[PDB]
RNA sequence: UAUGCCAGCUGGUGGAUUGCUCGGCUCAGGCGCUGAUGAAGGACGUGCCAAGCUGCGAUAAGCCAUGGGGAGCCGCACGGAGGCGAAGAACCAUGGAUUUCCGAAUGAGAAUCUCUAACAAUUGCUUCGCGCAAUGAGGAACCCCGAGAACUGAAACAUCUCAGUAUCGGGAGGAACAGAAAACGCAAUGUGAUGUCGUUAGUAACCGCGAGUGAACGCGAUACAGCCCAAACCGAAGCCCUCACGGGCAAUGUGGUGUCAGGGCUACCUCUCAUCAGCCGACCGUCUCGACGAAGUCUCUUGGAACAGAGCGUGAUACAGGGUGACAACCCCGUACUCGAGACCAGUACGACGUGCGGUAGUGCCAGAGUAGCGGGGGUUGGAUAUCCCUCGCGAAUAACGCAGGCAUCGACUGCGAAGGCUAAACACAACCUGAGACCGAUAGUGAACAAGUAGUGUGAACGAACGCUGCAAAGUACCCUCA
RNA sequence: GCAAGUCUAACCGGAGUAUCCGGGGAGGCACAGGGAAACCGACAUGGCCGCAGGGCUUGCCCGAGGGCCGCCGUCUUCAAG
């Protein structure tokens, strides 16, 4: 098919090819498997202390003192698990592994399969976003590289009516739960997703919700933010043909 | 719902009576305990067969059949066309670190195929043969007598 | 670090003269203009105005400064004991804005003036 | 319970044949592939080779591979094929998804199942 | 209806629950030795008032210098009194001063004190005098060298297994150990020091051939780096102390040469750029610390308080996180960008000085002995005839010789020179620094968020808790009555 | 998911720097077995039944899979079994 260029004015500067991959089948179990994958792999592996609870030398009289035969020390029950201070039963390891593995041909479909989402302007509406175009993804001018003031880049996406989303992820909430306490009071919707060629797009990263990356090594959590697909993205003429070939 | 997540409540979770899951008494010895007993049923039996002989005076030679050769020669295209001509140790993958290419004759021959093999079976030169083809065995295969 | 116990910890066992930037308080817009910065560290002397407690919209001078609970406090901005004695209720420095400032010393006064660091 | 999206709606199409039209084999292949993966056919060109006739779609429950050769002018419809099996058959025939071949043929007539 | 039963209400008791986190737990990165110049640890002191903690040491919560910092300060700890600070205090970085007693503890002794100058004790050098030096002890684990169980498994049990584990003795470092082939043996016209990681592989091998135990070569990586003696031929041409004088060492050999690309000598050829000794000496990168740092504290309503709702507005290479009387990019810290400093990389790399590589011919001049190897007895190992080691006994050759290639001997073939030595990097650990988290959230998580190894138990080795939350602001309850 | 193949491990490069993108096929399992070993080395189908499904002129054909046999490799074998 063909995809609309815009200049950094917001008017049409020609058009080209949306390379082939736009036609992947959009397989959204394959891609929440990626994303799934992704989001596995980076957490840390933990678990309690080897020897909590085990640092006594507690015994049980047995038989004897009208008392279950629970180990205690100085009159007080110690390591068992069903004791006040006693060990972790089950407890969380070191050992575990935290990993998911996924078979590079499974993994680089969810990609290509994640890129097509991105062609459907019904199912990036679903997904959440907020904008009001019909051709999608939005293809800007390689000069958008060369943006350097955060605000160059609101009036862009004002101009191809795409800032909407940007308002909608301008809205943080503040999570329920301890998560807080270690440091995830806040959590924010997900908006645009800018792919340049040569750097990551300094200019547009701290917009609300939005991320930026590069056609390289675009990945399946960038274009389906939590194996949701269809994000709201918006390519660099030049992104739009590397990415032809992942 | 996993079995597991259906357990709380059960008591037992599947064990039936409570007396049951201890230790290895339950399992009647561990490991392989009784391989010779009580649990003797299924078990290879009680043994001392063969021998081995040192691993550097043996030889593992790199197979193919008829069949193999003869579906591919069209796709062979890299590999001689006259009267098609194929030298095996070219197609055998493993062939590196293998002591020698035989040619086995599993399979049909239907093209006349001109086969250079250090070995070959009967059967596979009969099939090549049969098909107006012929078979040819490297020097090294000149180790045949 | 961006783990809050860290951050909070940092804050309330910073050393001394780190403390002197949770004292600092906003400047009015001529002052701002005057000095190229956007808030200062409040000294006893400076004119500063209430802009959030129950006492928001009143002005005074400071009259003291405390490093070691990071409050100050501002003449007239007082709460009456039982006894009817008067005393000072302390106010936080980023409730608060500056529109005068107290600058009989030349060091002080040499620091907001030049343009590298922030007094 | 089937996962791939596509599967399913390629089975709720076989279905919906099978039953508004004379299908029968459709539905036939459909109850096949509600069944589990490994109950799927696993078909190398050897045997449609072996068994196929022109003129009459040869219909496969599952995934063709390319193993052995293919020389008559047959059109295979099946799940999928492997990259060489599509190549192998387009060769000297035709290779049609059975989205394709219920398009067609909805009765789903002259046609020959192969496992 | 008394005594009383069941449920609720009001108020207690109790501290669950919810919310909160100054503490934990785990992972990751960095960094890494201290001590007779008396450490680590401990005791006892030390404050205006001072019991605990922290700090400090008779100069005693401190003294001095340089830089930073800044109008405030006098630790935890919010009191009272008083004091210090523009002579620039507090506070921070670096450097210095002071630094009681016991303690390796070293003049002798001793439950932290005493008695009459002291490297105690063992060594090296030695002016043979403690004159000059060394060792000692500590450290979270890691590491090297020795000693070495049992419960247990085998459904008993002895070999075997648990396991060369626990534990014990000795010792080094920031990493240790290993390491430039008498190697390998995909047997070859092949590889080419050593660790480590992945694999080879639960393969080969072991084994009441039961249970079980269990490599290697090679391959793919990480990192790469090769050298020095003994001897031959020379023979005092030399080394150490001292400013010097002078002394000490050394023919039982200091010093030159040389080290399997064998070497030496004799005769030639050619050449330096190898190596070895020494000089100079980083970039970058990583870790930490620091400077700078945009934009609202506008309106109305609610509220004790606006960070809320509604309305208007703004920055952003900054929409991480925290604070602030309630949900804050724009109130405060900070965050992005940019910059600086220290540490590590590293006394490394590069550069440079000196030296001199190598090759031909002749030459049986040199080349590590209780060794190689064999036997008796053991241990250990996957090592089976073919692992490695200990012990007792016996015991060779001399490069024209010797060893290895998984039984022994002889020949052939291929590989390689043991019985002397050094060696960077890549790898282990986590005290220490910093960072992080689908970890716990005060009966949890450390034994310990508090007085935590605290209070307390035991003659001692050793054992060992519990205790988090006023409020926006102490405004922490004046005056009055009652009452001993 | 890929398919007569399939997957990378350690590790390397990049980067948005524990995630992720690219690279890495060493090696593993599968592609032939039987034999202690030496060594030797197979049905891309020959017959009959027949489910599903298809065809036809409505019992008759085609009949994957399946079932019963043949035959093939090898071990033992004077052969045979
Ligand atoms: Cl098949
Ligand atoms: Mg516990
Ligand atoms: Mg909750
Ligand atoms: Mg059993
Ligand atoms: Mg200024
Ligand atoms: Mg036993
Ligand atoms: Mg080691
Ligand atoms: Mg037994
Ligand atoms: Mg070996
Ligand atoms: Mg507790
Ligand atoms: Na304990
Ligand atoms: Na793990
Ligand atoms: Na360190
Ligand atoms: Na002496
Ligand atoms: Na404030
Ligand atoms: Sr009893
Ligand atoms: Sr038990
Ligand atoms: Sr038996
Ligand atoms: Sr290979
Ligand atoms: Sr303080
Ligand atoms: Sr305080
Ligand atoms: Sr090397
Ligand atoms: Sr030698
Ligand atoms: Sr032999
Ligand atoms: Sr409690
Ligand atoms: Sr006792
Ligand atoms: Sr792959
Ligand atoms: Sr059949």
């Amino acid at each position: 098919m063909q995809a609309t260029i815009y200049d950094l004015d917001g008017n049409t500067d020609g058009e080209v090819d949306l390379p082939d991959v736009f036609e992947t089948p959009v397989r959204s179990d394959l891609i929440g498997k990626a994303v799934r994958a992704a989001q596995a792999n980076r957490k840390q592996d933990y678990g309690s202390d080897e020897y909590a609870g085990l640092r006594t030398p507690a015994e049980s009289f047995g038989s004897g003192r009208g008392q279950a035969h629970v180990p205690k020390l100085d009159g007080r029950a110690r390591r068992v698990p069903q004791a006040v201070k006693g060990r972790s039963a089950h407890p969380p390891k070191t050992e575990k592994d935290r990993s998911l593995d996924l078979n590079d041909k499974e993994r680089q479909l969810a990609v290509r399969s994640a890129l097509a989402a991105t062609a459907d302007a019904d199912l990036v509406a679903d997904r959440g976003h907020e904008f009001d175009r019909d051709e999608v993804p939005v293809v800007v001018s390689d000069d958008f590289e060369d943006l350097v003031k955060t605000q160059e880049v609101v009036s862009l996406l004002e101009a191809l009516d795409v800032h909407a989303d940007i308002d909608r992820a301008d809205e943080t909430k503040i999570k329920a739960g301890q998560g807080s306490a270690r440091g995830r009071k806040y959590r924010r919707p997900a908006s645009i997703l800018f792919v340049t060629s040569d750097e990551p797009s300094t200019a547009a990263r701290n917009l609300a919700g939005a991320d930026v990356a590069t056609a390289s090594e675009v990945n399946t959590e960038d274009l389906a933010p939590g194996g949701a697909p269809g994000r709201l993205t918006v390519f660099t003429e030049s992104a739009l043909a590397e990415v032809a070939e992942r | 719902t996993s079995k597991k997540k259906r357990q709380r409540g059960s008591r037992t979770h599947g064990g039936g009576s409570h007396k049951n899951r201890r230790g290895a008494g339950h399992r009647g010895g561990r490991g392989d305990a009784g391989r010779d007993k009580h649990e003797f049923h299924n078990h290879e039996p009680l043994g001392k067969s063969g021998f081995k002989r040192p691993q550097k005076v043996q030889e593992e030679a790199a197979t193919i059949d008829v069949r193999e050769i003869d579906e591919n020669v069209t796709l062979l295209a890299a590999d001689d066309v006259a009267e098609f001509r194929v030298d095996v140790r070219d197609v055998v993958e493993e062939a590196d670190d293998a002591d020698y290419v035989k040619v086995l004759g599993a399979g049909q021959v239907r093209h006349e195929l001109t086969l250079i093999a250090d070995d070959f079976s009967e059967g596979a030169r009969e099939k090549v043969e049969g098909a107006g083809g012929s078979v040819e065995l490297t020097d090294l295969g000149e180790e045949r007598q | 670090s961006k783990q809050p116990d860290k951050q909070r910890k940092s804050q309330r066992r910073a050393p001394l003269h780190e403390r002197h930037k949770q004292v600092r308080a906003t400047l009015s817009a001529d002052l701002r203009e005057e000095y190229g910065q956007r808030n200062v560290r409040v000294n006893a002397g400076d004119t500063v105005e209430v802009l959030r407690g129950d006492f928001a919209g009143e002005e005074g001078e400071v009259i003291n400064v405390d490093l070691d609970k990071a409050v100050i406090h501002v003449e007239d901005v007082t709460l009456e004991k039982t006894d009817g004695e008067e005393v000072p209720r302390p106010l936080d420095t980023s409730n608060v804005r500056v529109t005068d400032l107290d600058l009989e010393d030349e060091k002080r006064e040499a620091r907001l003036e030049s343009e590298d660091d922030s007094a | 319970s089937k996962t791939n999206p596509r599967l399913s709606s390629l089975i709720a199409d076989l279905k919906s044949a099978a039953r508004s039209s004379g299908g029968a084999v459709w539905g036939d292949v459909a109850e096949r592939l509600e069944k589990p993966r490994r109950t799927h056919a696993e078909v190398n060109l050897g045997r449609i080779e072996r068994y196929a006739q022109e003129d009459e779609t040869v219909v496969v429950p599952g995934k063709v591979l390319g193993s052995g050769v293919l020389q008559k002018d047959v059109t295979v419809a099946a799940v999928d094929f492997s990259g060489t099996a599509e190549t192998k058959i387009d060769q000297v025939g035709e290779a049609v998804s059975l989205e394709q071949a219920i398009e067609n043929n909805p009765e789903g007539s002259h046609v020959r199942v192969i496992r």
